[PDB]
């Protein structure tokens, strides 16, 4: 027991292996090969002890090995440890198992002061066992008939207080004014002041009465997060019986077991799934501890869900290169290796559909040319007060964003620089709309 | 009256903006071709506007690199059907999706 | 919008409120009242914006307010913010909702550099809506007939490789030698080298053949964590049909929705539930970020499960006062407020049963007098290599811990100091057992 | 032979240790009383040893503060039943549980 | 009263009609329902006892003498295992029935799946030692009828002969649904 | 066995207790503290007898106690007995259990000539376990769209005799008229 | 021996229905397993004309406590063979 039986510098990973990257720094004095070897051991076999039983098995086959050590640029005591795991260690189509194995124990191990899971390469043999998105980008655009432009959303406020009927009152106003989605807030489950069978039924009327008046398909992500899985399926089946197209779930707080059961219920029943990344900043935020959100985005694309919050837009989450890095991984089918965007591995998804990239949290009308240049067309833009905060109401507010979005698209197509000519793509649009002309005066500038 | 916003019936994309000039159609068509997509013209009676399949005209212009033909194939569909919407589409063969979809003529 | 509409220093929380403690430090310069007020807002109503709709509601009733500011002892820029929430904001018997509301969003909010959820006071009106443990301490001891002493367990190793029949071979040896529980490792789900219907069936024979030879009741926590909830219930119902007393689940990675559905399946079917706290160090470990494990222990006692890992014993997780603090909360019915053990609130559980405190990870025979003095009798002690690592096998290894445990009990009863006379409570025991007499020579000292 | 460990049939607590001396019974009884528990004596035929309910003798000593009576009530149960196990229990009335449970006499 | 005013085999209807309203009527200071004659045409529509006297004596084999019972005390406090401890002592000493008190439903200090299971052992271990059939009326009164049937079906699966119910507080609707569940399942 | 182990004048009920009010008058001569104590006992533990088994339990925890005696205004032999019950005595969300426990037996007890249950305080811990109204006032007005005024109803008559079709004939006439 | 085989022709002919063959084999297997002290078996042919019939014979054979069954994959088809093959994993049959 001293390791360097897990430090294989000559090994060439198979195409069936599951690779991983750790940004690590260990105790003072111990060489890097030993401390990365300890990460190799404690995340697979966590050994060698001395037992009679550990000789009943060929343990050189199930061992995880560290084949490369690289230095973090800009830091000295840290390093990158690339570790390879055999495909036999994991259950097929189980993402609850792949994290329980990797991050289940190594983070408590004592010799490491700092450890961060940065990336994972999944092999094509593992990807094909997982369910994946229930629909994807190209199937959602088919079912909703929305082409050539990003989608628009709003989150109903006040979060706390509205009855089932006043809720549907405010849902009806934002939809009938230009948006195509509204959102249940993450808190809204089934509170005493608004039970869920009363919210579900009055929203179903506000959606169906705005779909007919505008002549466009509209929706509202109803929150089917619950305390039990029997309760979650019950809300999902209520929502499908009311004829609704889309629902919502919280995968970090409700768990991957529930998220994957819901994601495969949506394929047999033809529903869409929107995912909220609640309690992500507890894990992902600090730059030396925990998991990067990139890895929790890959696990989400593997488990299910057609849209995922990426946020956060004030004025954005901020670098842009890191964000554009895992937006590629949510959407593309093959992603090369680029260190600037923090992709440590070449990742191939084959034919697995992409996931919509939802931008959120505090957008206003002057942010459109920067959110169309950065995110592209396979994005959803969700404001909370951008729609509701308009001096004339919630329908005149939605009518101002839908005019400023379609003016930024049609200027991107025609070869103009949207993120650079933003003021004449907007002031020349307000000449033909008094709803936007007053919105540009409020949220100046 | 201000501010009393009235719900308006629209098509979908570019519906909230005024009708396009001839010069705007040029640049949208040029963008559609420069991405490598295939143009495609449709039309319906404005009452059947929410059908899942409109009506072709005539076949998608597979591998057409000239926008002076599509601006003349749009007045033909319009003159032949002067009470129809005239849509303009951009077929993407690798993704099996549509990169563009906006009504050009609104239906006299 | 400037807050101090959420800073109520004169408010006296109701007995129906849900209190919370946050250890916080915000940007440089801003006063503490403002920054704790921002935590009050962003975890409830997250407002005020300026909308027509936010006046359709009495929002002074659903607002969360911060009634006390206190200073962290030993630090200056930090403070304790105590915040009260009305009982109407939450769903009844839903722990997935109480966390989604509290920690769902505030951790990403930008004005706080550091934020840690330290404690929560649940009101008796909320506790009575939740399922709680399916059995508890006093009912488990009844069903198994084990009184007066802590229980003993082992985790089967190698984790990776053994067939369904060799697994049951090693399960049979540890049970027939003195232990009363064995454990499936967290990784063992249904891997290619050992499907679950083959492991479940050969364990059922090793448990039933050791229960009859010893004349004592024995068990093995079979891991029913799966990728779907339909799969989880299927394994649970296989295990009950084989006549097994106890199962296992991973609540942090499988989610509280699945954990609560399993916990209420165990009450209608009379099974016991053992909980593993996988991926806890990702959240709980760092002293200024995330949630304390105390809060995730309260939520577990509310959701279900009769045993919960607390670890970690090398030589222990380490202070002891913090650990003895939330061992009280897992077991007692009323816990006063004590700052040394880090209880910020008086917590009353009424008549809700307690949860066994499982100590784990690397115990050996010289650790018994320190693990009997610290944990008491309502504890489980689970070694991985303490049993298997004995020169004569896995049955002679279990026979040495069961002799050293019963020698430490009978010396605690008789008024001796176990954690202080440990060597004569053991060397005088090895005079009457050659299995322990050789174990004391190996793991010296 | 070393090292061939043979499975042995035991009762439960203190089963792996040798039989207790008279002086050891004193201190266990004194501990049971000093916690405030109620002593209780049972016995069974060693074949019915896994029954859920053994047999009382005679009634639990509710509120007894003298250990010189229980050491004499243990030879009575033993002499009356010289082929029975003789268990010693400590009843906890507030928790409804047992704070102690160990066989004293093994059954001649 | 004509036979047409009532529903067949419904005792909830015969009381709702008779005593439903007349007791509030103002011209009467005092009114007491003393007796009712039921006709044979109505009696034959009702379920009646699930077994009766002569069938109970058959199933239990107890002839020539009255039966004996006891009600376990303390009513409030005993765990599921101490309950079965006291049930075992009264049965093994000469009685043939024990009773759940009317209060015992599923309190925090003693859930019903824990009381039902440890009683099933005290009854089965005293039936074999005495050589006589013994029982314990387990209280299957609940808050819902779905809950009541669940306790009844737990008790039958444990092999128990008899159960209990409160008909005035649980209502005749529940009492009649339970009474006809006992005939298809052979319980008392 | 003489009680006044259930007469606690110094007790302050918890916020989890279930309180009750009884308007009572007992036999001639016996003091009020004893007769209200008997109501405290017979509705909870109904004891003390003398058994070996009643010492296997801490019965001072599950006992119901009478913390206040007050006099009925306008009557002399009667009094008000306020009695507190621990939350553990009842099943959660079960109203069949809360009445079976309270009024199940005490009304037959012999020392009381007159006993009337007047009121009950339910604690918030018990209320949250019960189902409650399926909809309520504000949800019914939403589903039916009836605001600002009381609702109106009628009961169809003759109660006895009408066929299924004549019934609907008379139902149709009252509804179509307002 | 330790196995016997149903011939491929034996399905449910008039001279020997399958619930009568399945039940008397279950006695010949169980009475030879106890006399020799070794585990023994007989592959019962669960090939049928419908998949509802095939699963019915499989579930009869498992209820009789039998370890192994049989099927004809070229004539019964891969669709039926794969449905039977995954029924055997949830039920622990060969
Ligand atoms: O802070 C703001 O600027 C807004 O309130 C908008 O203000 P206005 O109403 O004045 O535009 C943001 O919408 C919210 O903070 C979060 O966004 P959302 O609630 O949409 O998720
Ligand atoms: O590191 C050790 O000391 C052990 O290997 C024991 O060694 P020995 O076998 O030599 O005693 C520990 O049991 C394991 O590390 C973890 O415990 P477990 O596997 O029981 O969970
Ligand atoms: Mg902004
Ligand atoms: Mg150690």
């Amino acid at each position: 027991e001293y390791r360097d039986t897990y430090w294989t510098p000559d090994y060439v990973p198979l195409d069936t292996d599951l690779l991983a990257c750790f940004k690590c720094t260990g105790q003072e004095g111990v060489p890097k090969e030993e401390v990365a070897a300890a990460v190799a051991a404690e995340s697979s076999t966590g050994t060698w002890s001395t037992v009679w039983s550990e000789l009943l098995v060929d343990l050189d086959f199930y061992k995880g090995r560290c084949y490369r050590i690289e230095d973090v640029p800009g830091d000295k005591e840290a390093f990158y440890a690339f570790i390879a795991y055999p495909l036999d260690l994991f259950e097929e189509g189980s993402v609850t198992n792949v994290l329980t194995s990797l991050v289940g124990n190594v983070f408590g191990f004592k010799a490491l002061r700092h450890l961060r899971l940065e990336d994972i390469r999944f092999p094509m043999a593992f990807i094909k066992t997982c369910p994946g998105p229930p629909n994807g980008i190209c199937v959602e655009r088919d079912r909703m008939n929305k082409y050539g432009r990003p989608l628009l959303g709003c989150t109903i406020k006040p979060k706390l207080g509205l009855s089932g009927k006043n809720y549907g009152r405010v849902v009806y106003e934002c939809l009938r004014g230009g948006l195509d989605f509204t959102k249940d807030d993450e808190n809204i489950n089934s509170q005493p002041f608004q039970r869920w069978q009363n919210r579900f039924e009055f929203v179903a009327e506000a959606v169906a009465l705005a779909q007919q008046e505008t002549g466009e398909k509209k929706g509202h992500y109803l929150n089917c997060t619950a305390a039990t899985p029997e309760e979650m399926y019950e809300r999902a089946e209520f929502a499908k019986e009311l004829g609704q197209p889309i629902i919502m779930h919280d995968y970090i707080t409700g768990g991957f077991t529930a998220n994957t059961g819901l994601s495969k219920w949506c394929r047999k029943n033809g529903m869409l799934l929107h995912i909220h990344r609640a309690m992500h900043a507890v894990i992902d935020r600090h730059p030396k501890h925990g998991i990067h959100f990139r890895v929790l985005a890959k696990c989400l694309r593997l488990s299910g869900g057609d849209q995922l919050h990426t946020g956060t837009v004030v004025g954005k989450l901020e670098d842009r290169q890191t964000t554009l890095g895992f937006i590629d991984q949510l959407r593309e089918s093959f992603i090369p290796e680029d260190r600037s965007r923090g992709n440590f591995f070449d990742q191939d998804w084959g034919s697995m559909p992409g996931v919509f990239a939802v931008a959120s949290g505090g957008i206003h009308v002057w942010h459109m040319p920067a959110l169309v240049a950065i995110f592209g067309d396979d994005s959803v833009l969700q404001f909370g007060g951008g729609t509701h905060g308009h001096p004339w109401g919630s329908a005149a507010g939605a009518a101002a964003n839908r005019v400023a979005l379609e003016a930024c698209v049609k200027a991107r197509n025609a070869g103009r620089e949207i993120e650079k000519e933003s003021r004449d793509i907007l002031m020349e649009a307000a000449k033909h709309s008094p709803e936007l002309a007053i919105a540009l005066e409020t949220w100046k500038e | 009256t201000v501010g009393d916003y009235q719900t308006v019936a629209t098509l979908e994309t570019f519906g909230f903006l005024p009708p396009m000039t001839q010069d705007e159609i040029y640049d949208q068509i040029a963008y559609i071709i420069a991405q490598g997509w295939s143009p495609l013209i449709e039309h319906v009676h404005p009452s059947r506007s929410m059908a899942t399949y409109w009506s072709y005209w005539k076949l998608p212009f597979f591998g057409e690199k000239d926008l002076g033909v599509i601006v003349s194939e749009l007045e033909a569909c319009h003159r032949a059907y002067p009470d129809h919407h005239v849509r303009l589409v951009g077929y993407d063969a690798y993704t099996q999706s549509q990169g563009a979809c906006f009504v050009v003529f609104e239906g006299r």
